[PDB]
């Protein structure tokens, strides 16, 4: 089936790697992750977090609604 | 499914409709004859005899 | 239309295949038509497409992006399979025409 | 022309003492290799 | 409506925090001497207090103050026994139905798994405790009931178990009503998690072991994805 | 002379399913959750396993052995801590997966999607079935509750309902069918992702970008053999939060006290993972509508891969898809929190507009906006 | 002049056979140590509360 | 001596606070408007809730330096 | 277009296994057994299952329950019955198999 031997045809492309030994496992893990995490986060932040503001906002309404809800209405007892 | 919209295909139906008429009679008389619905063993005329 | 232009713009810069430095053709998933479409295509455009793709995969493997300059522009964007591919569904269309009488 | 193509540097990669390139490697490949195998041992040890 | 009961500070609450097990043996000391009278812990017995608040032969010596049932002898007929560790804490009444007749109806629930078993826990039973009331006006209680506006309904058939030198503590901690109460609630999450301290060891081992162990496996990774990820790809067509 | 690895049978399939399987190389994290899964399933049935040992599937003695389980068996309540909360993980993964699958159009694997549905009902019923087992009050009201839910089915639904229960209702003859059932199901659950993993390695795993991979395609073995195994240990660390800091952070504390037929416990909800599909149910006043929604809201999965309209595969590239994605995750959290929730005038109101808008976003606002999308990019 | 790390490849973990022993050897002692750290970290948390701070009191 | 404990001296504490204070002075409305009236349905039971609410919050936070 | 019984995987799996697989043909009745084996081993899977349903774990009652399958459950006879004596045919089976095996030199493989 799908083997190693044919998956695809592929031309005239060179790929340079480095031993595990002779390469550090985190290089500049900070100074470049940051930048990289922060472009990642301001990319998917409008996608992401407006449902689930607007879910934030239903749950506080919602709940704020059953709390006045189970509250006494003066109204009910007036005479 | 357009691609089955045609006269061929109408016509595909049409020899195939007795034959899926038949296999929905076996599955009919199958499921009253496995579950005894009684409601339909009740007209059988010898299988009523039984309940 | 000018409207329709810059809608279209925003939309594809919005769709961040061009900072991959992806073209729009590298993104149609694969079905039978256009697996025909690939096949047709000639060498050079098969193997810039094949190139294209891998070095989309690594960026996308070191969850990084092309350089902003680098990035496809989308006035010089090449809809290089789209005829191949109408060609195919042109086929396709007409054989099952033909068995639907 | 295959001879035209060189190598792109790593050195953004390379570990510290395999830095300098008129400096031969087998000096400290058993420190890497045993700085390596370290953190793999402790994590066998952890597990 | 109802209320919800107010978070305590329980020197249990912390994220590693054990429980005060002299606050244990005071609480079981409370149980033995106020609520066995009607409520009953069937799911816990004297042997496990043999290394939580009291030694062996303390443990021997409370569980021979209390007759048990035994089996029958060879007549055929049951008999009394001075009890033993092996045992479980004697039922005040032999069925339910005998403690609702005793209690106007009411069946006090089962206290090995009272702070588990209720909403808010160790603070429900301390607010509960000591949250009687006088009833506000427009409440009418009915014969036997008691107002306490932590319970659901606000109408309990628990008449207020305990008061000001209520018992008398062996460790000579003063008998006020909120030590007792704090004791008993303590007692009782113990009894709900008779597994609390180890469980917080465990927590706490395993944190340790997961802080050593997620940066060493994470290393690991990056050391063998360290070839893809400086892989420089070239493409050169002729 | 040839390799083992190659060339025995056994050794072939195992180095054609784990060590040399060609595995894209840009899959993301949220591809570990599949690996998780088996590894949840494995624990899910270890950990059962030496449940059984001490459980007895009696309502004289269930509770008990439960409580001795909790209380003398050594290292018990690790044990049985560990499976409660290994439900609650397995659901999150599980829940998360199908997310996946959905995002990056990974159900275009027709075959793999629909034994992934399989698997999904059948988790399920094992997960209810197991609730039931230690016989609370929450067990026993929760097991009433959807097994009365058949009886909307019509003209059978009494007579399917008192075959299940095993009589009138739910008792001994309940308890012990659902302690068998509970028992055995995980092994077919085992055999169908077996053939999952079959279906899946006819054509490979899928990439975020959606785009075929077999350009770049790596070893399964050296580089995601690590990372599921980082994968899993980091599963692990979440789990073994639960079991050693909230053990009971994610249960209900009514299902302490024995089951009681004679009085209901102040509220009746189903576990979490189950809450969604419950608020649904609670959408539709009529009893056949409530069960036909509920099944509904996990047959759409079939569906799913024949609305796609979209010229792409993923996600990644369709910024408004995305957007849907995201209020169909924010649509279920709120279905989740409305099951939680009680009847009341808010809720109600709030549970069928979210049932409505998830069944609207799933059959008809997708299938718009992604032809809306293919018209913005001219094809 | 070796460095540390480079006398532990040369005499452990160069032969798998000695690198699985000293991973054996190390698992023996650091579970003891381990352990033992643990366990004085937790009982000097909860001071004056476990039922060993207290055993003495009631011990005969 | 009478063993005077804690819970008392910390409720009165609250009981001279702001909030303890309202919700005290509510709920004597309450009481004098059910009172006032002959066979009126409303209850105290809510504003008694609100007291107690705030009042025990305070006895929370501040009893169980007092406890031994 | 294929043939779906040799192309779908599952199919294929099955087809290479019990439809299209060669298989001797001199093969006598004592190569029956190997099946049957599996057929007791599957009624062993599902006459057991449905005692399950009833039979509880507890000394207190493990007797009773199944004195309770044999009384009460309709039909509970037959299912427990069949589970006792399909044990000893699944061990007749077992022992004729292996001494099939000794006798026509199957332990080769
Ligand atoms: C006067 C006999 C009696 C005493 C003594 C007693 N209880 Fe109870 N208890 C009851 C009864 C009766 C109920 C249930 C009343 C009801 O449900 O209306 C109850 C209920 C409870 C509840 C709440 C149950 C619920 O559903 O909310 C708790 C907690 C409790 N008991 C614990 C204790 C503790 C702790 C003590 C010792 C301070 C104690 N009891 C002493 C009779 C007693
Ligand atoms: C996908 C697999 C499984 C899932 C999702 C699952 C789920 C559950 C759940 C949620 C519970 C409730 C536990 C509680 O609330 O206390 C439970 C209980 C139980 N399960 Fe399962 N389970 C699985 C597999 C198994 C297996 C394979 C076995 C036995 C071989 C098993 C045996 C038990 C037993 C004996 C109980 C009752 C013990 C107890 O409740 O503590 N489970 N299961
Ligand atoms: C017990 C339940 C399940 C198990 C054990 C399981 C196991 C796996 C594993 C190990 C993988 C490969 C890893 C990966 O690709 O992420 C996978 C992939 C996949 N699973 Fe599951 N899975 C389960 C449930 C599901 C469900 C509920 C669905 C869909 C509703 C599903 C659909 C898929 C799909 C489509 C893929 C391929 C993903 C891709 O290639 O992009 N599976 N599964
Ligand atoms: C190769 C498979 C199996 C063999 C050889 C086997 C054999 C036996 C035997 C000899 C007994 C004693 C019956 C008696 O003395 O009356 C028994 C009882 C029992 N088996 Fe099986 N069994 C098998 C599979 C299973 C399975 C798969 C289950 C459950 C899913 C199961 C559940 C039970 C139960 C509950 C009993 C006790 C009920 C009774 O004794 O009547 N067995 N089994």
């Amino acid at each position: 089936g799908r083997e190693f031997g044919h998956l695809t045809r592929m031309r005239h492309v060179i790929t340079y790697s480095l031993s595990p030994f002779e390469q550090r496992a985190f290089p500049h893990y900070f100074t470049k992750g940051i930048p990289n995490v922060l472009r990642r986060t301001r990319a998917c932040i409008l996608r992401v977090a407006p449902p689930f503001v607007v879910f934030y906002l239903v749950y506080t309404w919602g709940t704020q609604e059953f709390e006045k809800s189970k509250r006494k209405n003066p109204a009910a007892y007036e005479n | 499914l357009s691609r089955f919209l045609g006269p061929r295909y109408r016509e595909l139906a049409r020899n195939w409709i007795p034959t899926a008429s038949m296999w929905g009679a076996v599955g009919a008389v199958g499921l009253v004859w496995a579950t005894d619905w009684r409601l339909i063993l009740d007209w059988v005329p010898y299988i009523n005899g039984k309940f | 239309s000018k409207w329709l232009e810059g809608i279209r713009k925003w939309y594809y810069n919005a769709a961040g295949f061009n900072k991959l430095g992806l073209m729009r053709d590298d993104t149609i998933y694969e079905d039978d038509d256009v697996k025909e479409a690939i096949r047709r295509l000639p060498e050079n455009l098969y193997n810039d497409r094949v190139f294209r793709i891998k070095r989309a995969l690594d960026l996308t493997m070191r969850q990084q992006i092309l350089p902003k300059e680098q990035w496809t522009k989308y006035e010089e964007d090449k809809f290089y399979l789209e005829p191949y591919l109408k060609e195919v569904i042109r086929e396709r269309k007409e054989r099952e025409e033909w068995a639907k009488k | 022309s295959h001879t035209d193509i060189r190598v792109p540097d790593f050195s953004d990669y390379r570990r510290a003492e395999v830095l300098d390139s008129t400096k031969s490697s087998k000096e400290s490949s058993d420190a890497r290799k045993g700085f390596s195998y370290l953190i793999t041992a402790t994590t066998t040890v952890g597990v | 409506l109802e209320l919800h009961a107010p978070s305590y500070p329980w020197s249990h609450r912390g994220l590693l925090s054990s429980l005060d097990h002299t606050s244990i043996r005071r609480g079981f000391q409370v149980y033995k001497q106020v609520c066995s009278s009607c409520h009953s812990m069937d799911y816990v017995a004297y042997r496990h207090l043999v290394g939580v608040c009291y030694t062996e032969e303390e443990a021997k010596a409370l569980a021979e103050e209390v007759e048990v049932q035994d089996g029958p002898n060879e007549d055929g007929e049951m008999f009394m026994r001075p009890g033993k560790l092996s045992d479980y804490f004697p039922k005040p009444y032999p069925n339910p139905e005998a403690a609702r007749a005793a209690n106007n109806g009411a069946l006090p629930p089962d206290l090995s798994y009272i702070v588990r078993a209720r909403h808010g826990g160790e603070d429900y039973v301390f607010s509960l405790l000591t949250g009687y009331c006088e009833p506000p006006t427009g409440v009418s209680l009915r014969e036997g009931l008691y107002f306490n506006p932590y319970f659901p309904g606000q109408a309990i058939a628990m008449a207020p178990p305990i008061y000001n030198e209520v018992l008398e503590f062996d460790d000579g901690t003063p008998a006020t009503m909120s030590q007792v109460a704090k004791d008993v609630c303590t007692f009782l999450r113990w009894a709900s998690e008779p597994e609390h301290d180890h469980r917080k060891r465990m927590g706490l081992k395993m944190l340790m072991m997961m802080g050593l162990l997620l940066p060493l496996v994470y290393a690991m990774k990056r050391h063998k994805w360290s070839v893809l990820k400086s892989r420089k790809l070239a493409y050169r067509p002729p | 002379m040839t390799n083992i690895r190659k060339s025995h049978p056994l050794m072939k399939i195992i180095n054609n399913a784990f060590i040399d399987l060609p595995a894209p190389s840009n899959i993301s994290s949220w591809w570990n959750f599949g690996s998780l899964l088996g590894i949840c399933l494995i624990l899910q049935i270890l950990t059962g396993l030496f449940l059984a040992m001490h459980y007895t599937s009696d309502t004289t003695t269930a509770f008990s052995s439960v409580t001795h389980i909790c209380r003398d068996v050594n290292y018990g309540w690790v044990i049985r801590y560990l499976h409660a909360n290994g439900a609650s993980m397995f659901f999150i993964c599980l829940f998360i997966h199908v997310g996946r699958g959905l995002y990056y159009g990974s159900y275009m694997f027709l075959e793999t999607w629909n034994i992934g549905v399989v698997l999904l009902f059948t988790v399920m019923a094992t997960a209810f079935m197991g609730y039931v087992l230690p016989w609370g009050q929450m067990s026993f009201w929760g097991a009433t509750v959807i097994t009365n839910l058949l009886s909307a089915i019509p003209y059978i639904g009494t007579d399917l309902v008192e075959w299940i229960w095993g009589g009138f209702s739910v008792d001994k003859a309940t308890l012990t069918r659902f302690f068998a059932f509970h028992f055995i199901l995980p092994f077919i659950i085992t055999a169908l992702a077996a053939v999952h993993l079959l279906f899946l390695h006819e054509t490979g795993s899928n990439n975020p970008t959606g785009i075929s991979s077999d350009m770049d395609k790596i070893p399964f073995h050296p580089y995601y053999t690590i990372k599921d195994i980082l994968g899993a240990l980091f599963m692990m660390l979440i789990l073994l939060i639960l079991v050693l800091f909230s053990p009971d952070l994610l249960g209900d504390p009514d299902n302490y006290t024995p089951a009681n037929p004679l009085n209901t416990p102040p509220h009746i909800k189903p576990e979490w993972y189950f809450l969604f599909a419950y608020a649904i149910l609670r959408s539709i006043p009529n009893k056949l509508g409530g069960v036909l929604a509920l099944v509904a809201s996990i047959l759409i999965l079939i569906l799913m891969p024949m609305l796609h309209t979209s010229k792409q595969r993923s996600m990644m590239f369709r910024p408004l898809s995305q957007c849907l994605f995201w209020m169909l995750v924010a649509d279920l959290i709120t279905l989740t929190w409305i099951g939680g929730q009680p009847v009341e005038h808010p809720f109600i109101i709030i549970g069928q507009l979210a049932s409505i808008l998830y069944f609207l976003i799933i059959l008809v606002l997708m299938p718009i906006t992604s032809i809306i999308e293919n018209n913005l990019l001219k094809w | 002049a070796p460095t540390l790390t480079a006398r532990l490849y040369s005499l452990l973990f160069r032969r798998t056979s000695t690198f699985a022993l000293t991973i054996a050897v190390g698992a023996l002692f650091f579970e003891r140590a381990f352990d033992q750290g643990a366990d004085a970290i937790y009982e000097h948390i909860n001071q004056g509360k476990l039922w060993k701070h207290i055993k003495h009191k009631y011990e005969n | 001596e009478e063993l005077v404990d804690p819970l008392t001296t910390v409720r009165e504490q609250c009981e001279q606070i702001e909030k303890c204070i309202k919700a005290r002075e509510r709920l004597e409305l309450c009481d004098q408007r059910v009172s006032s009236r002959s066979q009126t349905e409303e209850d105290c039971t809510e504003e008694l809730f609100d007291f107690l609410h705030a009042r025990d919050h305070c006895v929370a936070h501040k009893l169980f330096n007092s406890l031994k």
